[PDB]
């Protein structure tokens, strides 16, 4: 009931505290939000936040990440952010510098360099090898339906029958 | 997944995630966190919510938007986030997700979709009635 | 953009988008059109929306989702579509925007916010009385 | 009964009649929506869908578009799709061969490819022109704020304050 109020998904306390500490000197709603989910793409939350993990069937790991003001219901957001770590701090820049609500793929990291962003690959050692087991165990599990060879049993390229 | 709601001492409401989305996923997928009322949803006259579990099916049913859609009709948080996750539930008993909810006066709550794997919920509160941040957890419905 | 509503005569009914967004948008950019609930949304329990106009404004309130959602309370397809407008006229006076409602039986409505460029939306019709494609129109509110 | 029922934004006609025909041949509702919308591509509807159109600030025409079933609630969608003109045909096969809801950017070109679909440039001398006087116009209007130079004056690259 009292605020300020903080909640997030997770047991993720870095995040909860990283949010509550940016309210705490002073800062937005917005600038907690932003600094409580950086915090997990930092220490990469469960390897489902940030890089180094859920590389996707090429090997890549892209980001997804949105940030939204309640007070005059702006946005920024960006989906397949590609080779940039910060997701959530391009996000935020898609909202202060732009009238536009989403900004994706390799065209979002072009915008993420021109905000000052260090384009970066996002791969490590870890999420490298979870890729190569994946591809010898047949690539599963994989999300295609509908084409041959057999998703349920074979790795790609797929295609419609 | 992370997603977040937080309301400033003013009053003011934001909320935002971050994700690297699903393992395996088709190159060039995009989930449920960048896509307003999906993901994440914040106003100032209603309250806010964030969602997380298998994207692809949860963006279909915009289960941030619409938590705060019962909470601007005056629906208790948990109640609001509920009654989110039944309706999914209805069209894919079996699917993963979580969702967490506030209203503008910094009550909160949260539910989930009960699976074999997934029983409880734990999430992150921290209020000024708390000098730490506590985990909570609620049981799937 | 094209927003396009159609009711089997089974009664199953499908919702689709197509557009190649605004001028000289940021490279990257990507409007309501592609997202569910926003550019689009069908659900054969309550009915079809689509919406058109100044997607970077109209993604933020999810307008087709939410036109559904009054048509599945038995609101009248018209009114549906010109409640959405209402709530994003309340935020951004000056937004453009129109939106097309459909419910399961049939009917259909429209709804557009008057600015002094944009006053009237014509939107096309085919069904069995009409045997032909009959273009429809809406004085902006 | 008053179903069928075809309901689309906008007097383009031929579309209305193409998701009509579509049906009149036995087709289902999503054959009908696919039929209508890609009708517009072809005819590149008030140069406002399909390729011809609306160029980015690069110059580029990017596509979007989604189909949604309302029986089983799936959902096909593209965003930022490159170098494919069959828009909503993509988001079809979104729908049809993954698990997916949404594939963005040069990645879903990709995917497109796989599908069948035959990757070429969605420019026209008609909208290098309209390219071509936007910056001669200082690229003006664009959607860009709080960045530097001014973007109410000048053309880009932009720089954060
Ligand atoms: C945000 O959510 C909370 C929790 O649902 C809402 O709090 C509840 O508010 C009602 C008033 O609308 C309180 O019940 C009424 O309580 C008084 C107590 O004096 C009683 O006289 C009435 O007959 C009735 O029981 C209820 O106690 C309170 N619950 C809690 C846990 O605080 C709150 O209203 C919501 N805020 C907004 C703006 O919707
Ligand atoms: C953040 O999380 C990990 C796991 O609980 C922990 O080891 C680490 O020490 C935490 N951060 C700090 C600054 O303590
Ligand atoms: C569809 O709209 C008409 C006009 O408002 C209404 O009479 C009819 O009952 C609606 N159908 C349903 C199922 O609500
Ligand atoms: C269909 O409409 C277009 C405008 O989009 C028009 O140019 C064309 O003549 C019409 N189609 C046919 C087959 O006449």
């Amino acid at each position: 009931s009292p605020l300020p109020l903080v909640v997030n998904t997770w047991p993720f306390k870095n995040a909860t505290e990283a949010a509550w500490r940016a309210l705490a000197s002073g800062g937005s709603a917005l600038d907690a939000v932003e600094s409580g989910c950086a915090m997990c793409e930092r220490e990469q939350c469960d390897g489902s936040v940030g890089f180094g993990g859920s590389p996707d069937e090429l090997g890549e790991t892209t980001l997804d990440a949105m940030i939204m003001d309640g007070t005059t219901m702006d946005v920024g957001a960006v989906g397949d952010l590609r080779r940039i770590k910060n997701a959530i701090g391009v996000a935020r820049k898609v909202l202060e510098h732009t009238t536009h609500t989403l900004l994706v793929g390799e065209s979002a990291t072009t915008f993420a360099q021109s905000m000052g962003f260090i384009n970066e690959d996002l791969s490590t050692s870890a999420s490298q090898a979870l890729h190569s087991d994946w591809l010898a165990r047949n690539c599963q599990p994989n999300y295609w339906r509908n084409v041959i060879p057999d998703p349920s049993k074979y790795c790609g390229p797929y295609k419609p029958p | 997944t992370i997603g977040m709601v937080v309301i400033h001492k003013t009053g003011h409401i934001a909320a935002g995630t971050s994700t690297n989305g699903i393992k395996f996923k088709i190159h060039g997928r995009v989930g449920d966190s960048p896509i307003p009322g999906a993901g994440a949803y914040a106003d100032d006259t209603a309250g806010a919510a964030a969602a997380t579990g298998n994207g692809d099916i949860l963006m279909r049913f915009l289960p941030s938007y619409q938590a705060v859609e019962y909470m601007r009709r005056g629906e208790d948080p948990t109640i609001a986030c509920q009654k989110v996750i039944s309706r999914i539930q209805k069209h894919f008993p079996e699917f993963f997700g979580a969702v967490i909810c506030a209203n503008v006066t910094g009550s909160y709550g949260a539910a989930c979709n009960k699976l074999s794997t997934f029983t409880q919920f734990s999430f992150m509160v921290y209020n000024s009635e708390k000098n730490q941040p506590t985990e909570e957890k609620v049981d799937c419905i």
